[PDB]
């Protein structure tokens, strides 16, 4: 592995490309013969909203480190 | 104005001397492109098509990668920012 | 109408038997030729539980004189 | 014991000199009846079949009317209590 660091050259017997989506480093290894087309990916926009620990209990119907997940269609 | 209110909430270490979003050919964005999907699908309003060219406000880039993929002609030299640079998501 | 009261005899041109289930007074008027059999009725047992106005908001997912109804099967 | 804890929560004006639940024939409850559905379906545990006869604790009657209807032989002289007597449901 070569890095953006100045003296950065890490030697290894194997390299695990666990770098997620945007397969920039996968294309350098010969895998991913093309880039991602805009039908293999989904733009996911997320907000983390500060809701003060008791309205979370009220609007989800839970209490005390028990959680609920909503899936919105 | 609107989304830079929400980009102010994020934490950045901006690398201003190294723009990680370069456009390979500005002429493709003027006559070859019709709808400019880099502008209309950027979650951080990085791209803005003026008549002076394309204004790439790379400092607010959320490093998602949509612009590189949604661009039909491939003329976005898209990199991640360097290590310890770009978005720094706290409670991501 | 005659009542259980001592001098109780109310005179009226019409009598509306709106006395609910247990058709005791309906059978006196000639209607309801038999009593209720135990398939025309359902035993409904109800508790009113004192839950202090904010756990009601939390367990129903509501707030401020907005209510929710659960039907339990 | 168990349900008279919950019958204590209700409000009553008991009419002890006028029992509104009379059993027309005690002998039907001894040999003619097999399962005694007045006991097993009374929400207030009014009826209890002892060997001394049927104990009708009419003071806890919730005036529902189940006993009169669930009795297969019709030998429950069932009335409502008089006016201003019986259960007095607060927030019913
Ligand atoms: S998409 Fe490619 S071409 Fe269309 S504007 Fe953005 S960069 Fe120029
Ligand atoms: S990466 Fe995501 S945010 Fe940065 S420019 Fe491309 S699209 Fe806009
Ligand atoms: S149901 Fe009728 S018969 Fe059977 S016990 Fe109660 S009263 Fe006696
Ligand atoms: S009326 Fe309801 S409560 Fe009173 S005895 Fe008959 S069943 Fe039990």
């Amino acid at each position: 592995v070569v890095t953006s660091r100045p003296k950065g050259e890490i030697h290894s017997k194997a390299v695990v490309i666990a770098e997620g989506v945007n397969p920039i480093l996968t294309m350098k290894a010969g895998l991913r013969k093309e880039d991602l087309k805009p039908h293999m990916v989904a733009v996911a926009v997320k907000e983390v909203i500060s809701v003060p620990e008791d309205v979370v209990n009220r609007v989800f119907g839970v209490e005390g480190n028990d959680g609920a997940t909503i899936e919105l269609l | 104005m609107r989304i830079e209110d929400k980009l102010y909430l994020n934490r950045y270490r901006t690398d201003e001397e190294n723009p990680h979003l370069k456009i390979k050919d500005e002429s493709i964005c003027a006559e070859k492109c019709s709808d400019r999907p880099c502008v209309s699908c950027c979650p951080a309003d990085v791209y803005e098509w003026t008549e002076s060219g394309m204004e790439v406000k790379f400092e607010g880039c959320l490093e998602c990668g949509t612009c590189r993929i949604v661009c039909p002609f491939g003329n976005i030299e898209w990199n991640y920012p360097r290590g310890n640079y770009g978005v720094l998501y706290k409670f991501g």
